[PDB]
């Protein structure tokens, strides 16, 4: 009572019932490095300018 | 100091935008305006500085410089305007112009509140005097005049901006009056060694120090008129103005590193001295003469005591109108012979004596003569130094004496004997020359009778 299968069907994506637990660390990866802070805050203008040597502005 | 920069600015479309035969009137009374405003920084304290903006400041030592700046300018449109009399109209703007933004830079040299400003504007000043060298010099060696003068001031300057740059670092600032509340005692190793050298080379060759002088009797000899005006007027004392400036951040590491540089000064002002008495030119004898007497400034901001800085900026003012009176002079007898060999016309009180009467007047204040800010001068620089060591009396009176002796040989050469022959073309004393050396020396008179504003930041 085999039927042969057409083609396109054993190519499919099919979904698969399991009891086992998904892997949540499959590559065993450590802990992330903490990333650098992110600027915050309104951008206010420069202490008394350039303060390249002489330039007031 | 905007009020006087922005004058000296009008004054370029002031000459450019003259009709051609006003060039040289306009510019003169327009100057002798600003000289006329000069006078408004006379505003000073006792305690404290005139201080106007972040930018610019002016104490009592960039004072009196000021003055003698901008009145210097009217006084070099005087002394060039005959031998430039049958030169392009372009060209002569194009020299005025140097000679306005030569007082341009010089005027914010002597205000910079910031030391790497005073940088900037000390080494701008060179190419407008390399411009007036190289360009309207006379002889064939005037290239090889300002090749010595671009090279020496440069290389001297050159360890100076890192050593200005790295007081910028670690100081904060080169404020010169927060400098004042922040300066640091600078101990005895190598590093502040080279950094002393680094901080004072670049002033001992604009002084001049002996050693590195040899720029000058060429710079001061190819020039023309208003070029050597300026350059023994105020660009030898940019040298002791820094000087002034930068030996605030110097101590104590001066008080014995600079024993080899008075033992330079020292030996120098008697070298020169001897050497001006034999000299055949005549605007080489000026120049070594200035040499000789740069060199006493040297040792008074050297032993930094207050009667030797009181002396040494008398020194620097007087000096500046002696040594351009001395100059135009020179001038004023090779408009008619055109030789500066100064043996060559003799006896000129016979043919000019009211001319030899400048001289006369010119050689007593270089001799330093009392009761003139020339003597006050020397006598507190002679002073400081006899406090300084006693022995060193001995080298002062004998420079005093070859500064007597070659001043009255120049005066008895040029002036006296019997005259020259084969000379003809001695013209009588144009209203234009004599007006020159009258406004040299009636303020350098009238400067006798209230000397108190020509004696620096500590009277
Ligand atoms: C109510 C609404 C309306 C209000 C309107 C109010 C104003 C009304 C008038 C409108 C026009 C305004 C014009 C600008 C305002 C004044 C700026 C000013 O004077 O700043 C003082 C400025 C700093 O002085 P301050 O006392 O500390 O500040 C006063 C104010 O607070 C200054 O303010 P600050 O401190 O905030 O300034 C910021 C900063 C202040 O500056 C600094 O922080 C110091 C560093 C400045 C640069 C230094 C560089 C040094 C090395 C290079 C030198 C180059 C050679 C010199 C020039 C050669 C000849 C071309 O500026 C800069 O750094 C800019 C660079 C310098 C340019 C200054 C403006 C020039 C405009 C006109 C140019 C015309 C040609 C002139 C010659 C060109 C060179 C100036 O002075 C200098 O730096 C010395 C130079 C003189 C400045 C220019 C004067 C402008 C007028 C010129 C008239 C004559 C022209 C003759 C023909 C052309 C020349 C042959
Ligand atoms: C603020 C108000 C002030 C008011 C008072 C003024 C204060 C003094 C200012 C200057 C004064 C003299 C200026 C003219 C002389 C130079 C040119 C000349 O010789 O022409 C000859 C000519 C007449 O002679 P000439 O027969 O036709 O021709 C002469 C021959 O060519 C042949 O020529 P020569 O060889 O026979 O003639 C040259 C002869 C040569 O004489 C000498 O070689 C002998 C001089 C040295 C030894 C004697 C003096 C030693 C020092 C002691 C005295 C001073 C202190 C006294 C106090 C008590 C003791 C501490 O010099 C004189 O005769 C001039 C006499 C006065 C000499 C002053 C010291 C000069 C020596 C070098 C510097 C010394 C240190 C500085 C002293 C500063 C004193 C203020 O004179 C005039 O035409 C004079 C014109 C008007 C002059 C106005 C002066 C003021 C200008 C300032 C304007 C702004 C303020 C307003 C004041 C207005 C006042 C009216």
């Amino acid at each position: 009572g085999w039927v042969r299968p057409d083609l396109g069907e054993l190519s499919k994506v099919t979904k698969v019932k399991t009891d086992r637990p998904l892997p949540e660390n499959p590559y065993h990866s450590r802990a992330r490095p903490e990333p650098n802070p992110e600027v915050e805050g309104d951008l206010k203008p420069a202490r008394h300018g350039s303060r390249l040597f002489f330039w007031t502005m | 100091m905007l009020k006087y920069i922005i004058p000296t600015m009008m004054l370029m479309p002031l000459t450019w935008l003259s009709k051609n035969s006003m060039i040289w009137i306009n510019t003169t009374l327009h100057s002798l305006l600003i000289s006329l405003t000069s006078l408004l920084l006379l505003n000073q304290f006792g305690d404290n500085s005139l201080n106007f903006s972040l930018t610019f400041f002016s104490d009592s030592l960039s004072t009196p410089l000021l003055i003698l700046t901008m009145w210097l300018l009217p006084l070099m449109l005087m002394a060039s305007q005959h031998h430039l009399s049958k030169e392009n109209l372009a060209r002569k703007k194009l020299f005025i112009s140097m000679l306005i933004l030569l007082q341009l830079f010089l005027i914010m040299t002597f205000t910079a509140t910031e030391l790497i400003f005073f940088y900037i504007m000390f080494e701008a000043t060179l190419v407008p005097t390399l411009i007036i060298i190289t360009r309207w010099g006379n002889q064939t060696e005037r290239l090889n005049a300002g090749l010595y003068f671009l090279f020496y001031t440069l290389a001297g300057s050159l360890p100076l901006l890192v050593a200005l740059i790295y007081i910028q670092n670690t100081m904060g600032s080169l404020n010169f009056l927060i400098l004042q509340y922040w300066v640091q005692p600078m101990p005895n190793s190598w590093s502040n060694t080279f950094m002393w050298l680094a901080c004072m080379m670049a002033f001992m060759v604009k002084m001049p120090l002996y050693g590195l002088h040899l720029w000058l009797p060429k710079a001061h000899v190819e020039a023309p008129i208003a070029g050597s005006m300026v350059l023994a007027a105020i660009l030898l004392k940019l040298g002791g103005y820094g000087m002034m400036r930068i030996t605030l951040l110097l101590n104590p590491i001066t008080d014995f590193m600079a024993y080899p540089f008075i033992m330079l000064s020292l030996w120098g002002m008697i070298m020169t001295s001897s050497i001006c008495l034999r000299q055949t030119d005549l605007k080489s004898l000026i120049a070594y003469s200035s040499v000789s007497h740069m060199a006493l400034v040297i040792v008074a901001i050297l032993i930094q005591t207050p009667w030797s800085y009181m002396g040494a900026t008398a020194l620097m003012i007087a000096h500046g109108l002696t040594s351009s009176m001395l100059f135009c002079l020179a001038n004023s007898n090779y408009e008619r012979v055109h030789s500066r060999t100064m043996i060559l016309a003799r006896g000129l009180q016979t043919l000019l004596p009211l001319m030899a009467a400048w001289w006369l007047l010119a050689s007593l204040t270089n001799l330093a003569l009392p009761p003139s800010i020339n003597l006050i001068g020397e006598l507190f620089v002679v002073m400081s130094t006899f406090s300084w060591s006693n022995i060193t009396i001995i080298l002062m009176g004998l420079n005093m004496v070859i500064t007597a002796l070659y001043s009255l040989y120049m005066l008895i050469t040029t002036q006296r004997g019997k005259h020259t022959h084969h000379i003809n073309n001695i013209l009588p004393s144009f209203t234009r020359e004599n007006a020159l050396m009258s406004l040299h020396m009636l303020p350098l008179l009238l400067l006798s009778l209230n000397p108190k504003i020509i004696l620096g930041p500590l009277y």
